[PDB]
């Protein structure tokens, strides 16, 4: 009753520069919500404004959306959609289940959208040929992330990779990084003949060229959003739809409880403790 | 009469008049009728009433703007009048 | 029987319904008139399980239950001879009917605005067979200064 | 390569009705990637192909898609945006923060899309006129989940309701869920002003009428969609998208550790225990 | 400033009737730090402090820390202990693969021991002689929550049942719902 008559005073904390909940409007980042629907930018658009909180162009967000959609599902081998289908399995609910895969989502698994995001960019912005950037990658040991394809090679290409290069081939002014990395791949091309630009490298790459290729980065807003992580959730947000579809099929098809039996294991335990 | 009571009952009356009842060999025949109903029922009897337009005393027209912000009331939950005692008065 | 002495300074009440605000005027009303105890022992809220909320005495912090049913009620507090209701239009009836079957509610306050009259005439009768003083619909309350004071009536303090 | 040749056996677990990884193309639910690009079905195409392995329709994939868009952040003070918030603040990882703060999407947050759906649905095909369903609830208890906002209350509409309900009135046959909550809007609205069906019972009712009122379900089929929770999902994945914007905003803005002062807390511990 | 003087008012949230952190010691549920150290509690004595700010009994104590024993690991083919090694083996840290472990602790993996114990309560409350409690949830299906070995059976005891019970035989006066689930 002092605060609503103004007279005592209080610091905030949680700064937030995101979604006005208050008012007569979710209001985003600048616009309203009406004309969020107004000016029809898809979800693409709204990633644009709750995590980088700018509007990104028609091109830019069909792109994010895209990127979403290669970025979905890859299988239910690999280690993420694994633990989802685990804790499905476990039949727990939705959202634990969901979320016990997502917390995989690392360094080794799906850490190759950061990964290859900071070393192609890093490899850019302080020039070496790729002749020798590849050399450089050689007298250090650490291979260059976001390259390689166990099975699809060249005459036999990588297909959404494709999908994706066709649309930043065409849907995409400006592009230096993902030509940078094009040169690069014919480069890592001449090693083996597998060894194209990953699914999981090209989003890296292309995206870091969304970031400081397209506007509205300046180059200390563009560095920093790949510094802090922006380019770890589009491989999060992609792989959890996957996720929770594989959820919805563990719960329709009914399965019990897996055990993983014991000739996987190999038990290797000391002597006598 | 035995019917009308659980007519004045179940329909939640208050006031309900019949002057004259004209009945002749033929049957029973009314005339008029006078009736006050009890609106905060409604959750009893709005299945029994439906798209009820209460009249009003027969007054003088409403104007638009008492009708805007009547509606107001229908839209939302304030409670409203305006009627005018004398529109060419200066005490508003 | 009717009572002529309603309220007095040791006069204690259950109000029913999800009432912070009133029941924390109603507190404030109680301090400032240098009472002993608070004049609410119980609220009652069918919504929600008997938990403790909590009021300022002054300056310090006290704890009132919040139960559900009024017998369970009337067996931790048999001193509350007044019932403040603030049910709406529909639950009030049943409320008050529900209420007047305890022997130690005394006088009885509706708040509630629109009981209607065929059923208000019945609350009516019933609390002249019974007993019970009604305050009842389209009221903001009562005050005895010094005493009591019902929910909202006067407003802030 | 006693299988490359084939002659040993093996029972296989994991049953995945989704998703073939392997092969010349990332197949979906049915459907080549390719082929996911050249019919062009959005993410709504590909949550169709994940969560129900089905085809929806073009009205069907576009409301999907502004369903999530509107179920969106719903700003910071509500309970899990403020989780993220403060793992975020600990300075944790992207996955981490939103792995805790997605770890409250339950029955009295953001749960209205699945209890909304489930009770509507148990009330509209055991059907009651809703002037007596509201009294059956009243009788029990548990207020009809889904119903009630503070401020926008009706005539001051809630405009993402709308936007939602006005695709529903519009590229949308066939309501009669919606009709049935919208009679029990009417009949609800009698006892308060404010009091009008929320964006997360709506969802949830609006998308049942989705389910089982266009094609491809048949009713048992969209029973079990039911029962199994999938409605959760479409909030969760919302939800992340705020979420993850909330996670780049708190390392954005630079922000250190919270710590929750004391005199909001109000330590009512025992005597001597 | 005017809260130091204490002019204005305010409510509070998070009423936490657990943990006194601020003053001079570490106050658990009413107890300082030096004292239940000195009064020689282990976890047991601070998980009744913690759990259900209460001072629980030394036999008691010794009783919940025998049990924080018995459930640690029962192998990594389990469903949490997978779900760990799997999180663990794409190198995340320690505390997100702990976390992922735990988020599947349920209803069909290591969920018995709320429904174990909510069946058997709500059956020995309710009481029937267990000659007809087994046929009366032999009348429902839904098989009693907390029965069964796939490998030690009879003439083979679980030996972990068996180190438990003999505390309870010795050190714990009065336990009728064991008694119960022994008939049983």
């Amino acid at each position: 009753w002092a605060r609503e008559l103004g007279l005592i005073r209080k610091p905030a904390s949680f700064m937030t520069s995101i979604c006005d909940e208050r008012g007569q409007e979710l209001i985003y980042a600048g616009m309203p919500i009406t004309e969020v629907f107004k000016e029809e930018m898809g979800i693409g658009g709204v990633l644009g404004l709750l995590w980088f909180q700018k509007r990104l162009p028609k091109y830019s967000c069909q792109f994010i959306e895209m990127c979403l959609m290669v970025t979905a599902d890859h299988g239910p081998a690999v280690s993420g959609a694994h633990n989802t289908i685990i804790c499905a399995r476990a039949g727990k609910d939705l959202v634990s289940s969901l979320t016990s895969g997502l917390l995989t989502i690392g360094d080794r698994f799906g850490g190759a959208l950061d990964a290859a995001a900071k070393m192609f960019s890093k490899a850019f912005d302080s020039g070496i040929i790729p002749m020798e950037f590849v050399n450089k990658m050689k007298k250090e040991g650490k291979l260059i992330m976001g390259i390689g394809h166990r099975v699809k090679s060249i005459n036999n290409p990588d297909m959404r990779v494709q999908i994706l290069k066709d649309y930043v081939r065409q849907h995409f002014p400006a592009t230096p990084l993902l030509d940078y990395a094009l040169e690069v791949e014919k480069i890592t091309t001449s090693k083996k003949p597998n060894l194209i630009l990953n699914v999981d490298g090209l989003i890296g790459v292309a995206f870091v060229d969304m970031l400081r290729n397209c506007g509205s980065f300046t180059r200390e807003e563009a560095d920093e959003y790949i510094d802090i992580g922006a380019l770890n959730g589009i491989f999060v947000l992609g792989r959890s739809m996957g996720f929770i579809g594989h959820y919805l099929d563990q719960k329709r098809l009914k399965q019990g409880l897996y055990r993983h039996p014991w000739d996987d294991i190999s038990y290797v335990l000391p002597e006598h403790m | 009469i035995s019917g009308l009571f659980n007519f004045y009952e179940d329909l939640y009356f208050t006031y309900l008049e019949i002057n004259p009842l004209v009945v002749t060999k033929d049957g029973v025949y009314v005339l008029d009728l006078a009736a006050k109903v009890d609106a905060t029922a409604d959750y009893i009897c709005k299945v029994k009433w439906g798209d009820i337009e209460f009249p009003p005393p027969f007054g003088r027209e409403a104007y638009p703007e008492e009708a805007y912000i009547a509606d107001l009331d229908a839209k939302s939950g304030a409670s409203l009048k305006l009627t005018l005692l004398n529109p060419k008065g200066r005490i508003w | 029987g009717k009572s002529t002495t309603l309220f007095s300074r040791h006069t204690k009440a259950i109000v029913w319904g999800m009432q912070t605000r009133a029941v924390q005027g109603m507190l404030d009303f109680d301090y400032v008139c240098s009472r002993d105890e608070p004049s609410v022992a119980a609220m009652v809220y069918p919504f929600t399980g008997d938990h403790k909320q909590k009021f300022y005495w002054g300056h310090k912090e006290i704890l009132i239950p919040v139960f559900k049913n009024m017998a369970d009620a009337m067996r931790k507090h048999p001193e509350v001879d007044v019932l403040i209701n603030f049910a709406s239009l529909r639950s009030a009836y049943d409320s008050t009917m529900e209420t007047m079957n305890y022997a130690q509610i005394r006088t009885i306050a509706i708040i509630a605005e629109g009981i209607p009259e065929a059923l208000t005439r019945k609350l009516i009768k019933k609390a002249d067979q019974k007993g019970v003083t009604i305050i009842g619909p389209a009221t903001v309350g009562g005050i005895k200064p010094g005493c009591f004071k019902i929910g909202n009536t006067g407003g802030m303090l």
